[PDB]
DNA sequence: GCATGCATGCGCATGCATGCAT
DNA sequence: ATGCATGCATGCGCATGCATGC
């Protein structure tokens, strides 16, 4: 059990793998006589530690500005995206801009249009698609791979849930809405189900995820690039 | 010393009425309305005296207390005798706090003593409770009475003669608590929700309910350790509001209503057709039975009880990307009261009320469904077709007749779902066959058509006049850029003023409506209660046996939707929405030949070999 | 402030001034009570219009306490109406006649309730509308029975005997819990020391009915995308036995509170229930489809009809249900799957009073000797289609699931 | 046509915290 | 002054109802 006090609170969000330093101490209540069933310990304190220190596991725009002044930018870029893949340089190409996606624009109406692009790849197996998948969720600033059917723990579109104890709107974050403006490795797209398919058509189209429960109603943002592969 | 400073610049502030003030006549008008409660912008006081404001909002309960001090003086003196049925008058507060602004994730303890604004959501409610303020007592051995005040209940006299309880005589004041949580649109997403409480008092105390989005101004203080020899030096905080807010009126603009009615008179409703959404080409009579949805029909209620439905129904079918979501979108915008369900999205169990047992107390309570909320407003279905046949028969009731029964043993009730419906569904073929007549097209059951009150088709033939129309549209405002916005960078008039990429050259000609003088004016035609004259009666009931024996005058046309006796009450409440669409008292003939167009357009459609 | 003597001498005298009804009611009644030939009257405000009204308001607002001066001022006027005996007396009036014949509790003594009606010119509330300013006042409320307790004996006046002299001790109750005592404070114990212990006793004490109900809201004073509200009423005394679950009533009562926050509650004082062939004059045609409905209302001389319709949409089949539910005294109307399983025959459930287990019916338990309404009858579920079976051939169902055996009349 | 997956009420016992009647 | 009954989660065991998948 761990106590971090003043300006240590939130800088740890659950699930992060952390290395803390602070003092090993025990709890300090004054003294109450052993109660419940068992009465066996005697003399013991609860212990804990005092946190005191969390670790967590203007240059570069002239670089930048000097990378995308080039004539040569897209060829080089084109080039950087999976050397190591024979071939595909259309592929790499298509995967390259669709890394660095358009823009998104309102309208007055208050109306959105689709800034993001949707890519489907179909072919035999052992053409190399699994790869490109990965090396897309690894270049991407966010991204995301799942295998259709959700994953090991958490599914691919957000549920709501109220706790019984509280009484509170819990939302469980799907692989759609744990990415925000990034992209989406679908492998396996023939073994999607049912309500995952329907949600799939909103997201894709409006980038949103509409979710209506007893005495809740709310509208989710998915902003996500869709990257697809599946079998013949 | 500066109690009485601050009381003095309090009461300097209000007086203002030789300084083109309004709060004068803010006060007049609650004395006039009978309520206790002034609300201030903190934008204004700021503007008038920094300092002060300063001061309140890094220190609350003081400066509370001195303002409400003041407030009741400036209320003596313009009429003590309004006074004397209130002990105190309490203060409400509005404007923009700035970095006060804190939601209930960033909510910290230097916000500690100060004023904060909050928004978010409604999860817990309590019981509405009396609190005991004065006590008075009774004693019929020594025929005496006392008086107590709170801010120990006796029982015994001082020659231990009983006492008895005058709970007329004594003063009570309501008292509520709420729970405020977290938006999830905006909380980070795979983390826990984080809430608040809040105490509500006097008359904000039924001015919120569980579901709910809204706005609470508020003090933020800490509650002391309870009673004991050992602390534990936490404690905790609750905030206690002043003010409530439901998030979602001009004064001139009547002048303007009346003068556009009186202009145009017929050319009204085709012009708020015409103009109801720019960014979507074509769809004329789509845009029209969407003005008639928002403007509705009207609801009677006769001697025997009998309750006959008003609001319309819509069902549009078509080819994939001919904006129908996109419509469905600009609805859920523009109404007030418009709620998004999707077909598997929500079960029966959502749509409609439930009951579950509260174990605190044992009992069983109601919650309400998706179509309970949005009473007199529209409800957006979007892919109606993956929809289970369970949910549309829950469904049926209220599209039949706007109310929701519910009984499980111990209690039973009937709720009002007076709603509208917006239904978006693709063919069984993902795209519309030609040859194959409507009905193995729809694949729907003629109860659920019938239901409805009106089907659209609408298909994307790929005519190269339309097509080139269409592209023209898209780039014109795929090209549009907002004004006052520099290039490459990244992320009220009646008529709206023209454009060269929104409208066009050709549209010089022609002007499109604004937004917000649209939904006032449609506010107020849905104000609006025609009457049906005699002479659209009888020309309707003759066009309704026209179409009923146009059975054999259907050539080779098919009708999409069977006729029966609802689609002369359609007829009516099209003809009493479009009445309503220009400002008038009675149902003239044009009125109900529109209504007969849309019919004719919408029933029967041709088959193609 | 004001004396309440003067009050209660001006009661007095309206009880005996108010001929202008011609028979002397008031007489009547009071002879009555006396006789021991009836055990209730109630108080019209309407009739006390004729008099000066200040007695009105002061009612409404100090309802108890004018209640109490009532209950004295009729216990004072019952000696001069007397005239004979008791013909019949029971174990109370024996008990009473030998402590006569022999200070008591005024309540101990009497024999009668009092109770206030609302006057007319009052507007009747809603129960949403009820808060802190009516606390302590008289109102009157419009609602729906949903919950009703059964009925129980609850002390009044608890009577001891001591263990060492014939005395008796009187102990009124007015708390929800009260403390039994222990030593005698008799004057004979007292002077001699002796500590005698007392005992309770079940046929000296006064006992009276107790019965708890709920009522909500009206669907039609339900606002705008709210839920309609519940309040808890009180039962006690003839008003016993009178309200039944399913009903629509108005009850008359006070607003009291319970102990600074405070849990609030009702008292009840009066509460009251809200050719031929002319059903649903607004549907054109179908003159064959209700004489069968009339036939159907009327019933037989088992003598139950059971009538099912089969059409197309849009012939309005529901709305004759409906006139149909809203034309019967006892009925029920069920549109599907809202209403399925749990909704028909029982459930059981937790006693507000008792703590213990009772069985609540459902839909057709409360439209028993009624008419029931059932719409798209197709699309019920399996069991509840031969639940309406069994109802239909046999009268009775039958429950036999955990914790639950049972045979329902309907 | 039926067994099973997924809520949900029911009844219960068990553990942790605290608040004061004898 | 001290030890205990009670309010508030939480696990345990169970039955019951709604949906669906072969
Ligand atoms: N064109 C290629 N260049 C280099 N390696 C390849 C190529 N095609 C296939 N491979 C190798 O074969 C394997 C293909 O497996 P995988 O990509 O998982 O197939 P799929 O994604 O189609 O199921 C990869 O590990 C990859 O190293
Ligand atoms: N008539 C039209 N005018 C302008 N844009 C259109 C039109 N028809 C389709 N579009 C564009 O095509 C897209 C169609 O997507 P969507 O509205 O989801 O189709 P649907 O609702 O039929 O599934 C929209 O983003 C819209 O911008
Ligand atoms: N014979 C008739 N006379 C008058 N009105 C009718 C008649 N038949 C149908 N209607 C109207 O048509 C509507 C039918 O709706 P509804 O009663 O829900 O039909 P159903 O009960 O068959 O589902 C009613 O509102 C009613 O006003
Ligand atoms: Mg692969
Ligand atoms: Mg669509
Ligand atoms: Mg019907
Ligand atoms: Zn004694």
């Amino acid at each position: 059990q761990l106590y971090c006090d003043r300006y240590l609170c939130d800088k740890v969000v659950p699930g992060n793998r952390v290395t803390i330093m602070g003092i090993y101490s025990i709890k300090k209540f004054g003294l109450t006589t052993s109660r419940g069933r068992d009465r066996v310990g005697v003399g013991i304190r609860s212990s804990y530690i005092r946190v005191l220190g969390i670790q967590v596991d203007p240059q570069e725009e002239e670089e930048f500005r000097r990378l995308a002044a080039l004539p040569n930018v897209y060829e080089v870029i084109s080039k950087s995206i999976a050397p190591s893949i024979f071939g595909g340089t259309d592929m790499k190409k298509a995967i390259a801009c669709l890394l660095f996606g358009g823009s998104r624009k309102r309208l007055p109406d208050g109306l959105t249009r689709r800034g993001d692009i949707n890519l489907l790849m179909l072919g035999d197996p052992g053409t190399a698609k699994s790869q490109l998948l990965k090396f897309v969720e690894k270049c991407s600033p966010i991204g995301v791979y799942t295998s259709g059917k959700g994953s090991s723990a958490a599914g691919l579109t957000a549920s709501v849930m109220r706790d019984p104890s509280s009484r509170n709107f819990i939302m469980e974050g799907g692989a759609m809405v744990l990415a925000d403006g990034g992209v989406v490795c679908i492998d396996e797209f023939d073994k999607m189900r049912e309500d995952d398919r329907v949600a799939i058509h909103e997201a894709m189209e409006q980038q949103t995820i509409s979710i209506a429960k007893a005495g809740i109603t709310t509208t989710l943002n998915s902003r996500c690039s869709v990257l697809a592969a599946a079998n013949s | 010393v500066e109690l009485r400073e601050a009381q003095r610049d309090y009461l300097d502030f209000l007086d203002d009425e030789e300084d083109q003030g309004i709060y004068q006549s803010k006060v007049r008008e609650l004395i006039s309305d009978n309520q206790y409660r002034l609300i201030v912008n903190v934008n204004d006081l700021r503007r008038k005296n920094e300092k002060r404001a300063n001061r309140l909002l890094n220190n609350a309960f003081e400066e509370l207390v001195a303002f409400q001090r003041a407030l009741k003086d400036f209320v003596a003196s313009i009429d003590a005798t309004y006074a004397k049925q209130y002990e105190e008058f309490y203060v409400g507060l509005e404007g923009s706090f700035g970095s006060k602004h804190v939601s209930p994730r960033t909510l910290t303890s230097c916000f500690l003593s100060c004023v904060v604004c909050v928004e978010g959501i409604v999860t817990k409610c309590s019981l509405v409770r009396p609190k005991v303020v004065r006590s008075v007592h009774y004693c019929p051995a020594t025929k005496k009475t006392i008086e107590r005040r709170y801010s120990v209940y006796p029982t015994k006299d001082e020659e231990n003669n009983p006492l008895e309880t005058e709970y007329g005589l004594s003063v009570y004041k309501d008292h509520q608590t709420i729970t405020i949580q977290e938006m999830p649109e905006k909380a980070p997403a795979g983390q826990l929700p984080r809430s608040v409480d809040v105490i509500l008092d006097d008359d904000l105390v039924d001015k919120a309910k569980p579901g709910d989005r809204v706005q609470v101004v508020g003090t933020y203080r800490c509650l002391p350790g309870k009673k004991g020899g050992y602390t534990s030096g936490t404690f905790r905080t609750v905030l206690i509001a002043c003010n409530v807010k439901q998030m979602s009126f001009s004064a001139e603009d009547i002048a303007k209503i009346k003068k556009f009615s009186k202009t145009r008179s017929k050319d009204i409703f085709d012009q708020l057709a015409k103009s109801l959404a720019p960014s979507i080409h074509g769809h004329d009579y789509v845009k029209k039975a969407i003005l008639c949805l928002l403007l509705g029909g009207v609801e009677r209620d006769l001697e025997n009880g009998s309750h006959i439905r008003g609001d319309i129904n819509i069902l549009l079918i078509g080819d994939p990307s001919v904006a129908k979501s996109q419509l469905l979108r600009y609805v859920l915008c523009t109404a007030p009261r418009a709620i998004p369900t999707t077909g598997r999205g929500s079960s029966g169990v959502g749509l409609t009320a439930a009951v579950t047992t509260d174990q605190e107390t044992g009992e069983r309570r109601l919650e309400a469904g998706a179509m309970v909320l949005a009473d007199r407003g529209v409800v957006c279905i979007d892919e109606f077709d993956k929809m289970s046949d369970m949910d549309r028969t829950a469904i049926h009731e209220v599209m039949e007749q706007g109310r929701v029964t519910i009984a499980k043993a111990g209690i039973h009730a009937r709720l009002n779902a007076r709603c509208s419906v917006l239904a978006a569904a693709n063919p069984v073929y993902g795209r519309y066959d030609q040859y194959k007549t409507p009905m193995e097209n729809i694949g729907l059951q003629d109860s659920l058509l019938s239901r409805f009150d009106l089907l659209f088709i609408m298909l994307d033939q790929m005519d190269p006049e339309q097509d080139r129309e269409i592209s023209d549209h898209v780039l014109r405002m795929h090209r549009y850029r907002a004004p006052g916005e520099q290039d490459g960078d990244a992320m009220t008039q009646i008529y709206e003023k023209h454009d060269n990429l929104l409208h066009g050259t050709k549209k010089k000609k022609e002007k499109m409506v604004s937004a917000a003088f649209m939904k006032k004016y449609i506010h107020v035609a849905k104000i609006i209660k025609p009457v049906l004259t005699q002479e659209s009666a009888t020309y309707i009931a003759e066009e309704y046996s026209r179409l009923r024996s146009q059975d054999s005058m259907s050539s080779d046309t098919a009708r999409t939707s069977p006729v029966t006796a609802r689609t002369l009450e359609t007829l009516i409440r099209l003809a009493t929405a479009h009445a309503k669409a220009r400002m008038s008292k009675t149902v003239d003939l044009q009125d109900a030949e529109e209504a007969v167009e849309l019919v004719q357009y919408a029933y029967f459609k041709k088959v193609l070999e | 402030l004001k004396d309440y003597a003067l009050e209660k001498e001006k009661v007095k005298k309206f009880l005996q001034e108010f001929y202008q009804d011609k028979q002397f009611k008031y007489g009547n009644q009071l002879v009555r009570l006396a006789h021991r030939e009836q055990v209730a009257l109630y108080v019209d405000l309407d009739d006390v219009a004729e008099d000066d009204p200040e007695l009105v308001d002061s009612i409404c607002e100090n309802a108890r306490r004018y209640a109490k001066l009532f209950a004295d001022a009729v216990q004072e006027l019952l000696p001069q109406y007397k005239e004979r005996e008791v013909v019949n007396k029971d174990v109370l009036d024996v008990y009473i006649e030998h402590r006569l014949m022999m200070q008591y509790p005024a309540e101990l003594m009497r024999r009668f309730e009092l109770y206030f009606q609302g006057p007319s010119s009052n507007k009747p509330r809603v129960i949403r509308e009820v808060r802190a300013d009516s606390v302590g006042k008289l109102v009157t409320v419009r609602g729906i029975v949903t919950r009703v307790s059964e009925v129980k004996p609850k002390m009044v006046v608890a009577t001891y005997t001591c263990d060492q002299c014939g005395a008796e001790t009187y102990q009124p109750i007015q708390s929800p819990t009260f403390m039994p005592l222990i030593m005698c404070p008799s004057q004979e114990c007292q002077t001699n020391r002796s500590g005698g212990r007392l005992y309770l006793q079940t046929r000296g004490s006064r006992f009276i009915k107790f019965q708890e109900m709920k009522m909500q809201e009206h669907s039609d004073q339900v606002p705008v995308g709210n839920i309609p509200r519940s309040i808890t009423v009180l039962v006690e005394g003839e008003n016993t036995r009178i309200a039944q679950p399913g009903d629509h009533v108005s009850v008359t009562g006070i607003f009291l509170p319970i102990l600074l926050l405070s849990e609030t509650y009702l008292e009840a004082h009066r509460i009251v229930k809200m050719l031929a062939a002319s059903i649903a004059p607004e549907i054109y045609g179908h003159e064959d489809v209700k004489k069968a409905l009339l036939l159907l209302l009327v019933g037989g001389v088992r003598g139950n009809i059971n009538i099912c319709l089969m059409g197309d949409p849009g012939v309005a089949k529901s709305q004759l249900l409906s006139y149909i539910d809203r034309l019967a005294p006892r009925s029920q109307y069920t549109t599907g799957r809202g209403s399925s399983g749990v909704g028909l025959t029982a459930a059981v459930l937790r006693d507000s009073v008792s703590g213990e287990l009772t069985l609540e019916g459902g839909a057709l338990v409360l439209a028993d000797q009624g008419v029931c309404c059932i719409d798209e009858f197709d699309k019920m579920a399996e069991a509840d289609r031969t639940a309406i079976h069994e109802v239909m051939e046999q009268q009775t169902i039958s429950i036999a699931k955990a914790g639950i055996l049972t045979t329902l009349n309907a």
